[PDB]
C-alpha cells in the first residue's frame, strides 16, 4: 500500500497474510472458519503445500501470539483466466478452522451481483511494498480509496486515489477491498506501476462471485 | 541461484546458452523480473527499451518448478500485485517478434 497509513492493531480482524518460505507474498480474507479467500493469481505459480495461512497477524516483523497459522488442505477456482485477468478468485480450505475471538474474525460479503457505483466510498488494505521503491510493510496498512468506472472493465472494481500518487503495490494481491463494511474486492492488477495516479487499481469483484462462495463454505 | 532463459528475436535467435541470478528464497515482484528481462535484453542483444517499444511483439514466459508457466506481455503495462518467490522459477524464454 502505496500513501496509506498505519491500520489500529487488529481493526481488521478477517486480515490474512499468505506467506512462503521467504514471508509474506499476498493477502487474503477469511470467509469462513476454515476458508479463506485470494486472488488465483497468487497461487497459480505456487506449491500449495508450502503455504503458509496467516491469520491475527498485525505487524509481520515481530513474533505474535495472537495468530494461527494453517496449512492449505483444498483450493477451488471459478473459471481463472491469466491471460485476461478474469476470475482472478480462489478459496483456500484450511486443515482447520480457526478460532474466532477479537483479533480473527469471519467477514461480511454482498449480495450477488451488487455492483458500486461511480463515487463509492472504500477501503483498500495490505502489507504490500511501502512504495514503488522500498520493501513490504511490517504494520498493515490501509488507504481510503474511491470507486471509479473510467478506465476500468465492467468485469472488475477499480479504485483510484484523486490528485495523488497512492494505491496497492506489490505483495497486496489477494487483499480485501472494503466498502460499507463488506468483502466487495480482491486485490488483482495495477498499470503502469504501482500508485501511478493516472489508472485505477484492479480488484476481483466479490459481488460477482457470491453464489458460487456460497455453494463452497455452505 | 542461477536461473536458464532463452532468447528469440524474430523467431530467429535460440543460439546463445547461459544464466540469470537470483537470491534464494527471495520474494521479487513481476516489475522487478521485467527490469532483470530488459536488462538481459540489452546486454545479450542490444535490444533497448525502444527497440522493445518499437517490435511488433515483446513477451517472456515465466517456468515454475511446479510445471506451470505464465506469459509476461512487455508491452501491456499490466502487473499482477503479487511477489513470487524467486526459488520457484525453473527458467524464462523471452521472446521479440
Ligand atoms: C495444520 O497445519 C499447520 C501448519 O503446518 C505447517 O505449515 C504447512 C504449510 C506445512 O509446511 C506443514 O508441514 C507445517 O507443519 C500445523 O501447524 C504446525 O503444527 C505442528 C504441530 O502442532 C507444529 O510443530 C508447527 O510449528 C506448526 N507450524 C506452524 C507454521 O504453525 C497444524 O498442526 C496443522 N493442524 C493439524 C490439526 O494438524
Ligand atoms: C476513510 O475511511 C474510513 C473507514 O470507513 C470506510 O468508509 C466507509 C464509507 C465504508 O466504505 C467503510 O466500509 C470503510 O471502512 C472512514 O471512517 C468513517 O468515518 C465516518 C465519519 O467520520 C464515521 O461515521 C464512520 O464510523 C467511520 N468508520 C470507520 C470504520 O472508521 C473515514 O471517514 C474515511 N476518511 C475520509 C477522509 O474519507
Amino acid at each position: 500500500i502505496v500513501g496509506g497509513r498505519r491500520a489500529r492493531p487488529h481493526a481488521w480482524p478477517f486480515m490474512v497474510s499468505l506467506q512462503l518460505r521467504g514471508g509474506h507474498f499476498c493477502g487474503a480474507t477469511l470467509i469462513a472458519p476454515n476458508f479463506v479467500m485470494s486472488a488465483a493469481h497468487c497461487v497459480a505459480n505456487v506449491n500449495v503445500r508450502a503455504v503458509r495461512v496467516v491469520l491475527g497477524a498485525h505487524n509481520l516483523s515481530r513474533r505474535e501470539p495472537t495468530r494461527q497459522v494453517f496449512a492449505v488442505q483444498r483450493i477451488f477456482e471459478n473459471g481463472y483466466d491469466p491471460v485476461n485477468l478474469l476470475n482472478d478468485i480462489v478459496i483456500l480450505q484450511l486443515n482447520g478452522s480457526a478460532t474466532i475471538n477479537a483479533n480473527v474474525q469471519v467477514a461480511q460479503l454482498p449480495a450477488q451481483g451488487r455492483r458500486l457505483g461511480n463515487g463509492v466510498q472504500c477501503l483498500a488494505m495490505g502489507w504490500g511494498l511501502l512504495g514503488r521503491n522500498r520493501g513490504i510493510a511490517s504494520v498493515l496498512q490501509e488507504l481510503n480509496v474511491t470507486v471509479v468506472t473510467s478506465l476500468c472493465r465492467r468485469s472488475n472494481v477499480c479504485t483510484l486515489v484523486r490528485g495523488r500518487q497512492a494505491g496497492v503495490c506489490f505483495g497486496d494481491s489477494g487483499s480485501p477491498l472494503v466498502c460499507n463494511g463488506l468483502i466487495h474486492g480482491i486485490a488483482s492488477f495495477v498499470r503502469g506501476g504501482c500508485a501511478s495516479g493516472l489508472y485505477p487499481d484492479a480488484f476481483a469483484p466479490v459481488a460477482q462471485f457470491v453464489n458460487w462462495i456460497d455453494s463452497i463454505i455452505q | 541461484v542461477q536461473v536458464p532463459y532463452t532468447i528469440t528475436v524474430n523467431g530467429t535467435s535460440q543460439n546463445i546458452l547461459s544464466n540469470l541470478t537470483f537470491n534464494k528464497n527471495q520474494n521479487i515482484s513481476y516489475k522487478d523480473l521485467e527490469g532483470k528481462v530488459k536488462s538481459v535484453l540489452e546486454s545479450n542483444r542490444g535490444i533497448t527499451d525502444v527497440d522493445l517499444r518499437l517490435s511488433k511483439q515483446a513477451k517472456y514466459t515465466v517456468n515454475f518448478k511446479n510445471g506451470t508457466k505464465k506469459v509476461i506481455d512487455l508491452k501491456s503495462g499490466i502487473y499482477t500485485a503479487n511477489l513470487i518467490n524467486s526459488s520457484d522459477i525453473k527458467s524464462i524464454n523471452i521472446n521479440v517478434d
